[PDB]
């Protein structure tokens, strides 16, 4: 029938120190005969194993990381097919991607599909709007800056999407808990300023949508 | 506990070569290890399982290999759809441990960087701040170092780098530098340059403006 | 002991080959001259008629020389007078004696009797089953009577075994399982291993908890725990199965051992500190099981039919891995060269005498299917050579004959350097 699926929610921003239960729906085969686990991905960091879950025959024993026993508690749905995740004393090195993962029947556990993942941010910032800036000064670069916001993530298109040729969106980086990005186009000198180049900031997360026209100035 | 070490973060290929990814366990994991696939925004994907079994629609140009503690996975005729990151994972012992991955990297020709420089604009003057950019297109290969030497003195302090990851369409990288200071210490200073030095000149790269000219 | 021994094997082997080349050679009326056994100066020669017997100096080939083979003589014993179907058959009269040896001595070793394992032969109990598999993953307890696999009756592991190979190769993935406990028959659905490449179901016999070695220089060892003795309990831990002793050192990681041993007939309690060995980090105990095996002997019909089929299937897989390294699929390094197959010989030497028997067959065949595959200047390239004179009707042409030859010699004796580098490689691990 339908093919396996795995669908995770309950990601978000939490402040430190809270507590919060992530979920899994699992759809496409039987729940109650495969091992699931919470198995974790940072930012730009190696995977980490957090716990799994035997099946019914085995009692639904669990195992933890040991640095982790104590503190996180994974859990099954008694009559539906839902996989839980209890998270308590939430610091800011468990803002990571969390995955919520079938395993194969073969020798010792491995992981034969993975669900899209949920994405957990714990800081104590508080959320802000960004500051657009235009930068401006053959082939001729433009750019805007997106300055001061957060939380993740800004969307950045160049006139309305029909300028996609020639565009380089550099990633976020992080300074006093508030996020700096910028993106660059490069255009011909006989296209500007005779045709007008605009760009557009989209921050979801505080319903922001700024157009910004880059006009010349005097250097 | 386990300790995975792929020994290489970066790995340069061509399509239609053929790669060997290395594997290094910190002690005898006999052959309980397992090989994932992830490409950016998507879930990892296994190829194998013990050392050497494909998974079911793995196709046949990948292959596993290996015993006790130096694993190999090689990909023979590296295709276009194979731009991923490759990890490794032992489950011989608990806690379950992965690798760091595996960036595959595209091999090409040479390229010079263009380089760009931009003052602060009216409005962050106008909000108190200063803030001037670099931007560096289309270079390679990604090693590259940038320096912000103002008026002949270092500047390292208030430097914020970024760097993008290799572009799809001509497999070359980029990288935007901005120096974020005060209108005051923006004030106090005359020239403003965004030397680059790579591998592609011998002499470095030098763009730079002066703030009393305009 | 190793060196004198590979040695001989060599030295049989050509024998036979040579041997069978010069009956298949008798039986077509050519005269036979010279009867090289190795390479270099002959150290030995005995002349009985026109068989000039002798044994050179390296015993690292071996060559044989008839009465006309290539020269434009028209005596009756020529062997170029015979035709293209004759000269074949002296082509191939070789290999063909050494596949017979190899059948034949498989025959023989099948009829003597191998000391198969005994778990082998009694019905299938499951006395353990590892930690976090297929089995105890489905729910496969311990204890149990596993009765039914597909589908094939299964009573004893032998029949499991068959029937998981052959499920292996037909390519199957899910199969029904009735499972006895207690006299419940529990149906249950198990995914089929590739048990082709070595994984298993993780199913473990029952093991009288004896131990049958102990190494030497181990922490056991110091105590006194010998060979040959059994052992009642772990610091007061009962244990009756030589898988839970297992389990039990596993689970120590380095604490304080009280072993309550019964030195055939006394209860001893001996002190032992199994820590992290800096080996590995691990447990160190330095002690072995007590194998138990069974001497089965074979009729000579059947031992004749089962060697029969083992030699087709192992020429089948041979010629699967020629085919393999011919396209590319597997690295040259893992050929057998002369140290390879001396230091397999040591290892056999070692072993056993039905080790001896085993190896010497897999060598005489390997080395018979060397002997086809289309080489110049090898046994597998004068069949070339006469079908195709055959086919086209006239003689090779004299200057393309001895191009032939030279670039044979040539690329034989870079094959010769490459697999003595080979070999000198795998000396070094
Ligand atoms: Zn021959």
């Amino acid at each position: 029938g339908s093919e396996v699926k795995l669908v995770e929610s309950g990601g978000g921003l939490v402040q430190p120190g809270g507590s919060l239960r992530l979920s899994c729906v699992t759809s496409g085969f039987t729940f109650t005969d495969y091992y699931m686990s919470w198995v974790r991905q940072p930012p730009g960091k190696a995977l980490e194993w957090l716990a799994f879950i035997r099946n019914k025959v085995n009692g639904y024993t669990t195992e933890y990381r040991a640095s982790v026993k104590g503190r996180f508690t994974i859990s099954r749905d008694s009559s539906q097919s839902i996989l839980y995740l209890q998270v308590n004393t939430l610091r800011a090195e468990d803002s990571a991607t969390y995955y919520c993962a079938r395993d194969r029947g073969g020798n010792g556990v491995y992981f034969d599909y993975w669900g899209q993942g949920t994405t957990l941010t714990v800081s104590s910032a508080k959320t802000t709007p960004p500051s657009v800036y235009p930068l401006a000064p053959s082939m001729v670069t433009l750019g805007c800056l997106v300055k001061g916001y957060f939380p993740e993530p800004v969307t950045v298109t160049w006139n309305s999407g029909s300028l996609s040729s020639g565009v380089h969106t550099f990633p976020a980086v992080l300074q006093s808990d508030l996020y700096t990005l910028s993106s660059s186009v490069t255009v011909p000198s006989s296209t500007w300023p005779s045709e007008t180049v605009t760009c557009n900031v989209a921050h979801p997360a505080s319903s922001t949508k700024v157009d910004k026209k880059i006009v010349p100035r005097d250097c | 506990d386990i300790v995975m070490t792929q020994s290489h973060k970066f790995m340069s290929t061509s399509v239609g070569d053929r790669v060997s990814i290395t594997c290094k366990a910190s002690q005898d994991v006999g052959t309980d290890v397992a090989w994932y696939q992830q490409k950016p925004g998507q879930s990892p994907k296994l190829l194998i399982y013990w050392a050497s079994i494909r998974h079911t629609g793995v196709p046949d140009r990948f292959t596993g290999s290996g015993s006790g503690t130096d694993f190999t996975l090689t990909i023979s005729n590296v295709q276009s759809e194979d731009l991923a990151d490759y990890f490794c994972q032992q489950y011989s012992s608990y806690p379950l441990t992965f690798g760091a991955g595996t960036k595959l990297e595209l091999e090409r020709a040479d390229a010079a960087p263009t380089v760009s420089i931009f003052p602060p604009s009216s409005e962050q003057l106008t909000s108190g701040g200063a803030s001037v950019v670099c931007f560096l297109n289309n270079f390679y290969p990604k090693d590259i170092n940038v320096k912000w030497k103002i008026d002949g003195s270092e500047r390292q302090n208030g430097v914020l780098n970024s760097w993008t990851d290799q572009d799809s369409k001509d497999s070359t990288y980029s990288m935007s530098s901005t120096l974020t200071l005060t209108k005051d210490e923006y004030e106090r200073h005359n020239s403003y340059t965004c030397e680059a030095t790579h591998k592609t000149s011998t002499s470095p790269i030098v763009k730079s403006f002066n703030r009393n000219e305009c | 002991m190793g060196l004198i021994a590979f040695l001989i094997l060599i030295g049989v082997l050509v024998w036979v080959h040579e041997f069978g080349h010069f009956l298949m050679a008798k039986l077509f009326r050519v005269k036979v001259e010279i009867f090289s056994i190795g390479f270099g100066p002959p150290i030995f020669r005995r002349q009985w008629g026109e068989t000039v017997y002798q044994i050179a100096a390296l015993p690292l080939g071996g060559y044989v020389k008839l009465y006309g083979e290539e020269e434009n003589v028209h005596d009756p014993r020529a062997f170029s007078t015979k035709k293209p179907w004759q000269k074949i058959l002296i082509a191939l009269g070789g290999p063909l004696f050494n596949f017979l040896f190899t059948i034949l001595v498989f025959a023989l070793v099948y009829t003597a009797g191998v000391e198969v394992p005994k778990y082998l032969k009694e019905p299938v109990v499951v006395g353990y089953v590892q930690r976090d598999s297929i089995a105890q993953k489905i729910g496969i307890k311990p204890g149990d009577k596993i009765i039914k696999i597909n589908g094939y009756e299964v009573r004893t592991w032998e029949d499991l075994r068959d029937a998981l190979i052959r499920l292996s190769l037909d390519g199957v993935k899910e199969t029904t399982l009735f499972l006895e406990r207690n006299g419940e028959v529990l149906h249950l659905t198990i995914k089929v291993p590739n048990v082709q490449k070595g994984e298993e179901l993780g199913i473990a016999p029952l093991v009288k908890p004896v131990v049958g070695g102990v190494k030497k220089g181990s922490p056991a060892d110091q105590v006194g725990i010998k060979p040959g003795d059994l052992i009642l309990e772990v610091n007061g831990k009962k244990i009756n199965t030589w898988y839970e002793l297992v389990e039990e050192v596993r689970k120590s990681q380095g604490k304080a051992i009280k072993l309550k041993i019964l030195r055939n007939g006394k209860m001893i309690e001996k002190e032992l500190i199994p820590a992290k060995d800096p080996k590995t980090g691990t447990y160190f105990i330095g002690l072995f099981p007590k194998t138990e095996t069974v001497v089965e002997k074979k009729p000579f019909g059947e031992a004749l039919a089962s060697a029969v089929n083992r030699t087709w299937e192992l020429t089948v897989l041979t010629l699967k891995t020629i085919a393999g390294l011919i396209t590319g699929k597997v690295s040259f390094q893992t050929l057998g060269g002369p140290i390879a197959i001396a230091q397999i010989a040591g290892q056999a030497a070692q072993s056993g005498f039905i080790p001896y028997l085993v190896m010497m067959a897999f060598i005489s065949l390997q080395l018979g299917i060397f002997n086809l595959i289309p080489l110049p200047i090898l046994d597998g390239g004068l069949i070339l050579l006469f079908a195709i004179e055959w086919l086209r009707g006239r003689p090779l042409p004299e200057k393309f004959k001895e191009y032939w030859q030279r670039v044979g010699l040539a690329i034989i004796i870079t094959l010769t350097i490459f697999v003595f580098i080979n070999d000198i490689l795998r000396l070094l691990r």
